[PDB]
């Protein structure tokens, strides 16, 4: 199960 | 900003003249991922060459396996020609049946 | 035994109006098990190992939707970086990410990983404490400040200690037999002309799995590492690997050299020498 990004770089 | 590809050209199975085999061209340690890899028979581009999907290693560099059906013979020569932005000129590696 | 899971993500922008290409690959014990690629006709996560066919439609749909979000997240992040690095448009750029967990012998989390690279160089990474960040250059210090303020590390810590572990355990159960399989290498020695009275003996290991293997050449039974020629382990293309090690041996004195091959599939290390 993959992780997702929330706040952008 | 970019890494210079390492190349290995070899057969999937021990070679025997006249017997169908698969010729591989394994290219690693390059960046960016865009690259042009051609496989050659007697100086001529081989039409049907398969490319594995894009993959990268823990050091961030990319690697890919190009391969094609081929029948080694006594006189035909096979090579892999690679051109990547980290190289001023394309590099051509010939298949050696002993390696 | 120890185990791991990783997701390697890549976003590449290209000249033109065309959107970046987003690719995500999942690994379990360094073995590709899932993959997503925005260039595909019907873009979605697809199984890459037979044992993943055990998962139902809601799994693929949820993973596929997460990938769609990631593809947008990477587009935004790529555009943000162009500004941090003072780069104009119309160039080619690469953003990569590696995330995942390592389980120890007790199958408890041993270490969490979350790192990014830009143009192939370290950008930012979550430290082993899963609380603080290491920024590789000035631009990344911008992201570091932004994430310390937003508390992004907490989000990644929750995933690394929770979801990552939970699913790695599930995948190990589902692909149990397959993942611990071993294909022993088939070995043989070839003899090559070389130079003046000196020949080349080459020890081949073929058709093995996993890729880990060790080849050694011995002089009368005693180790011989010095002028040994090795080749990086390589994919045969059928899922197995290959590798060889050679040495130049004085003509005639062939039968005095032995090659030893060590691999997890072997009941005992292989021992062989020039035949024929």
């Amino acid at each position: 199960s993959s992780v997702i990004g929330v706040w952008y770089l | 900003i970019q890494k210079t590809p390492q190349i290995q050209v070899y057969s999937r199975h021990p070679p025997e003249n006249g017997k169908p085999n698969i010729l591989n061209c394994y290219v690693t340690q390059f960046h960016p991922p865009h690259i042009e890899i051609q496989m050659l028979k007697n100086g001529k581009k081989i039409p049907k060459v398969e490319m594995s999907d894009m993959s990268f290693s823990k050091d961030w560099s990319f690697y890919i396996l190009a391969h094609t059906e081929f029948t080694p013979t006594e006189t035909d020569t096979y090579a892999c020609r690679v051109k990547h932005d980290s190289m001023a000129e394309p590099k051509t590696v010939y298949w050696d049946r002993d390696m | 035994g120890p185990h791991s899971m990783r997701y390697f993500e890549t976003a590449v922008s290209r000249p033109g109006l065309e959107e970046p290409r987003y690719i995500s690959v999942g690994y379990v014990d360094n073995k590709e098990f899932v993959r997503f690629d925005s260039d595909a006709e019907n873009p979605r996560y697809e199984p890459r190992a037979p044992w993943m066919e055990q998962e139902g439609p809601e799994y693929w749909e949820r993973e596929t939707q997460k990938a769609k979000g990631q593809e947008q997240w990477f587009r935004v992040s790529l555009r943000n970086l162009l500004g941090y690095y003072n780069q104009s448009a119309g160039g080619s750029h690469t953003l990569q990410q590696m995330s995942g967990c390592d389980l120890g012998s007790d199958w408890r989390l041993l270490r969490g990983y979350l790192q990014f690279a830009y143009e192939g160089r370290d950008y930012i990474a979550l430290n082993e404490d899963l609380k603080t960040w290491t920024a590789a250059d000035m631009a990344a210090q911008i992201t570091r400040r932004k994430w310390e303020q937003s508390g992004a590390a907490e989000h990644y810590k929750a995933y690394l200690e929770g979801e990552c572990v939970e699913w790695l355990h599930r995948y190990l159960k589902n692909g149990n037999a397959t993942l611990l399989r071993t294909d022993s290498p088939k070995a043989h020695v070839t003899h090559h002309p070389r130079s003046k009275g000196e020949v080349t003996l080459r020890c081949w290991a073929l058709g093995f799995y996993p890729a880990d293997i060790t080849l050694t050449w011995q002089l009368n039974g005693e180790e011989l590492t010095q002028d040994m020629e090795l080749v990086e382990t390589r994919p045969a293309g059928d899922g197995t690997f290959q590798k060889w090690a050679s040495v130049v041996v004085p003509l005639g004195k062939e039968q005095n050299y032995t090659c030893r091959v060590y691999h997890e599939g072997l009941p005992e290390p292989l021992t062989l020498r020039w035949e024929r």
